[PDB]
């Protein structure tokens, strides 16, 4: 059972264009190494086997190649449906799993669009307020979320989530949830949710207070 | 500790892969 | 064609019992050796047990080992897994694989396992109202376990549509789902998020109303 | 498996190497 380094954990790549993956064991493996696509929902499906022999009904713009400890795994001409996770896998001694690399695809610098909710009439009347905030289709990846409050920032019992790459514009989105006990709603007026993107110098600010449009 | 196979294969295995041992599934 | 359906997935609580199936068909099932992959929330492929095609011989990681057994039925096409005294460790996706060599080289489409404490608990399902489009949404907390399914106007909304992954924590389940639609069909001509959560056994629509 | 292969039968050196690790 031997240790296989594989990297990157993702990459970026634009239709068309050309990926590499590498994978390291930790001893010499004897070219028994296998390539393995897996799509969300899913099964895993072979690729590749014997470090370069293509599994029949593969398409040839994949390929493989390595000796003793260093392998590697290519694209070409990579095609939309080519965006999955690649995992590589030993079977010299039993039997060992690379990490895996998440492929997405490339895209065009997009900023998000920012929505502000306020809580609903069914949660205040059951003992909460949920505060929500969408940042959607933008790109690159990263963004940052800052609530403003009463004019400043608060900053806990808040948590965050990011949609995977959407496949419908290659852009992602992100979803931000700030969470009160009731009677902290009431409390206050000003409520705020601002996204920092590379895409702006300042960020992209949205608001309400007591009566909303 | 005798053996179950008529081959001999256990003591076999041994031979041919030592040490690092084997696995019941081949790799070619 | 070859194919390998799992089933038998579900939520145990710890020390728990479940014995997974798999079904095989478009292919001579006994001569060939089996195991069983999963793979875990943090998106690593663990191999999990294994079975010699007529049965004789059988593999499993420490991890495992004393609490899995595999074995197989080769007159029915079908594998199975036995899993005892389960542990949260053991929370996965579970996949069949054929090894005709040492290599896996067809899977199934997996079933899931979750090993949990925590109490099966239905949604609260709030509406989220806020140009020439709007984006609405609709908020799902407190449930447990996963998965939901959201659609928007009974699945006949269908872009301005994605849902963002689960956030864990106090060990119930939240998250949100978002619609675009063209200001001119909104707030003039109603929308609604259509939730689902089979382990509780609810369906819940919620109007979205405007200001 | 080896089992079912190689213990009814006398397997070839070569046979029984595959099947190392």
């Amino acid at each position: 059972d031997i240790q296989m380094t594989q990297s990157p954990s993702s990459l970026s790549a634009s239709l068309g264009g050309r990926v590499t993956i590498t994978c390291k064991a930790s001893q010499d493996i004897n070219k028994y190494l296998a390539w393995y696509q897996h799509k969300p929902g899913k099964g895993p499906r072979l690729l590749i086997h014997y470090t370069s022999t293509l599994q029949p009904g593969i398409p040839s713009r994949f390929s493989g190649s390595g000796s003793g400890r260093d392998y590697s795994f290519s694209i070409s001409n990579l095609e939309p449906e080519d965006v999955a996770t690649y995992y590589c896998l030993q079977y010299d001694s039993l039997l060992s799993f690379g990490a895996g690399t998440k492929l997405e695809l490339k895209r065009a610098d997009a900023a998000p669009t920012v929505s502000i909710f306020p809580p609903s009439s069914e949660q205040l009347t059951s003992g909460g307020a949920s505060v929500v905030c969408f940042l959607n289709n933008f790109y690159p990846k990263d963004i940052n979320v800052k609530w403003k409050i009463d004019g400043s920032e608060r900053q806990n019992g808040v948590l965050n989530s990011w949609t995977d790459q959407d496949s419908k514009d290659s852009t992602y989105s992100m979803s931000s949830t700030l969470t009160l006990t009731k009677d902290e709603y009431e409390r206050h007026n000003s409520y705020t949710c601002e996204a920092t993107h590379k895409t702006s110098t300042s960020p992209i600010v949205k608001s309400f207070n007591r009566n909303e449009c | 500790n005798q053996h179950l196979c008529g081959s001999h294969l256990v003591e076999a295995l041994y031979l041919v892969c030592g040490e690092r041992g084997f696995f019941y599934t081949p790799k070619t | 064609e070859v194919q390998l359906v799992e089933s038998g997935g579900g939520l145990v609580k710890p020390g728990g019992s479940l014995k997974l199936s798999c079904t095989a068909s478009g292919f001579a099932f006994s001569d060939y050796d089996m195991s069983w992959v999963r793979q875990t929330p943090e998106k690593r492929l663990e191999w999990v047990a294994f079975i010699s095609n007529g049965g004789y011989s059988t593999y499993y990681p420490d991890t495992v080992k004393g609490r899995f057994t595999i074995s197989r039925d080769n007159a029915e096409n079908t594998l199975y897994l036995q899993m005892s005294s389960l542990k949260s460790e053991d929370t996965a996706i579970y996949y069949c694989a054929r090894q005709g060599l040492r290599y896996f080289d067809y899977w199934g489409l997996g079933t899931t396992l979750t090993v949990s404490s925590a109490k099966t608990t239905p949604p609260s399902v709030y509406p989220l109202a806020p140009n020439s489009m709007v984006t609405l949404g609709c908020l799902v907390k407190g449930y447990f376990p996963e998965p939901v399914t959201v659609t928007w106007n009974s699945g006949s909304l269908s872009s301005g549509v994605h849902t963002f992954p689960a956030v864990l924590q106090s060990d119930l389940y939240t998250l949100s789902s978002s619609v675009t639609v063209p200001s001119s069909t909104w707030p003039s001509e109603t929308v609604t998020c259509n939730v689902a959560h089979p382990a509780s056994s609810t369906k819940v629509d919620k109007k979205i109303v405007p200001r | 498996g080896i089992v079912e292969q190689c213990c009814t039968s006398i397997c070839s050196l070569y046979q029984l190497e595959n099947y190392c690790n």
